[PDB]
């Protein structure tokens, strides 16, 4: 059974998703079988109350492009015990992307995929452009790292 | 089995 | 909040550096001095075409956290003295990008 | 091993940046092992200036608890900046 998955704790944890990024954020919940399940998106600079649970796993992505985002400065978010009944913050931010990855984001936003190969670049960068960021590949990378 | 997924019930 | 990010430009030279909003023009000339080996009494610093007074803070001169950011640093013009006489401020422009490809026109 | 280093573009513009900042490029870090100038015959000044802004941005915001702003890249410079980033490995 998949390593990265929420546990069925049945222990409520009040959370507030706080989008501190300029992107439209897609919160993605890993269900009890490790399958990613999307929750409604958050406009930039907005926040939202969630009823989640102890030991559930979340990650967060640009809704339009699936660029990775950070939550409390890391890849994954796990709601904890509500200490003194106070909700937990999930602060969603931009990472410091590599200059390369950031250039790829901008070129992707301007060029339709059918036309990537009509740009005057070397072979390796076409591949790079085509290899869109992807939740499923991120989970496989995280699982491998966690072994 | 009694699965409770997160809600936007909030 | 406190830090301001600058490009000090003269001719074909561009220095990337930071300093505090509270620090002075003269203190900035000292920073230039360490890099370009010319004393403060042989520099003039400019915001646009305006010669900056040595005693003024950078924030007073219009460089602030809001305006002089890491990813979009503010330009400070530099001109040197030439034994007797100060040269005119002259900043050589950067190169021009090619015409945007049709495939990149939104 | 000086505090600052000089990066020169293909069109002759000189950029003086903190050594630490320049080391954000694996490529520049290799070239500096020990010299002080580094010549980039493939990178024009309008690209190399942006690369230096990226070095500032990276050093300022990596490992900050603060909100990070988007690194802006104008449409006109994207392709060339992408090639540069790929060569510089940053």
């Amino acid at each position: 059974r998949p390593v990265l998955r929420s546990v069925n704790s049945r222990e409520p944890s009040q959370v507030i998703f706080c989008n501190r990024s300029p992107r439209v954020v897609l919160p993605v919940w890993l269900n009890f079988d490790g399958e990613p399940q999307p929750y409604p998106t958050l406009p930039p600079g907005t926040g939202r109350r969630i009823h989640s649970y102890r030991g559930h796993l979340w990650l967060f992505r640009d809704a339009g492009t699936h660029d990775g985002l950070l939550v409390n400065q890391t890849e994954l978010f796990v709601p904890s015990l509500n200490v003194d009944g106070q909700p937990i913050f999930a602060n969603i931010t931009l990472p410091v992307y590599t200059l390369k990855e950031r250039c790829l984001q901008v070129v992707r936003s301007l060029v339709k995929p059918e036309n990537y190969r009509r740009l005057d670049i070397v072979r390796s960068l076409y591949e790079d452009l085509e290899d869109h960021p992807n939740v499923q590949k991120d989970l496989e990378r995280l699982t491998q790292e966690r072994i | 089995l009694y699965y409770m997924a997160p809600e936007h019930l909030n | 909040s406190m830090d301001v990010f600058l490009m000090i430009r003269r001719h074909k030279t561009t220095i990337f550096t930071d300093a505090k909003e509270s620090s002075t023009v003269f203190e900035l000339k000292r920073i230039v001095e360490g890099i370009l080996k010319r004393p403060p009494d042989e520099q003039r610093l400019y915001k646009d075409d305006q010669l900056l007074d040595d005693g003024k803070t950078l924030g007073e001169a219009g460089f602030t956290s809001q305006t002089a950011r890491p990813q979009a640093p503010a330009t400070v013009g530099l001109a040197f003295r030439a034994d007797d006489t100060f040269e005119a401020l002259s900043i050589e422009p950067f190169s021009s990008p090619p015409e945007l490809p049709d495939v990149m026109k939104p | 091993g000086s505090m600052y280093v000089k990066l020169i573009s293909s069109d002759g513009h000189e950029f003086i940046v903190k050594r630490e900042h320049a080391l954000t490029s694996g490529t520049i870090k290799a070239m500096l092992s020990e010299t002080n100038e580094v010549n980039f015959r493939e990178i024009p000044s309008h690209v190399l200036s942006k690369v230096c802004m990226y070095f500032t941005y990276k050093v300022r915001y990596t490992n900050s608890s603060t909100e990070i702003p988007e690194f802006p890249i104008a449409p006109e410079i994207a392709l060339e900046l992408l090639m540069a980033a790929n060569f510089l490995d940053c």
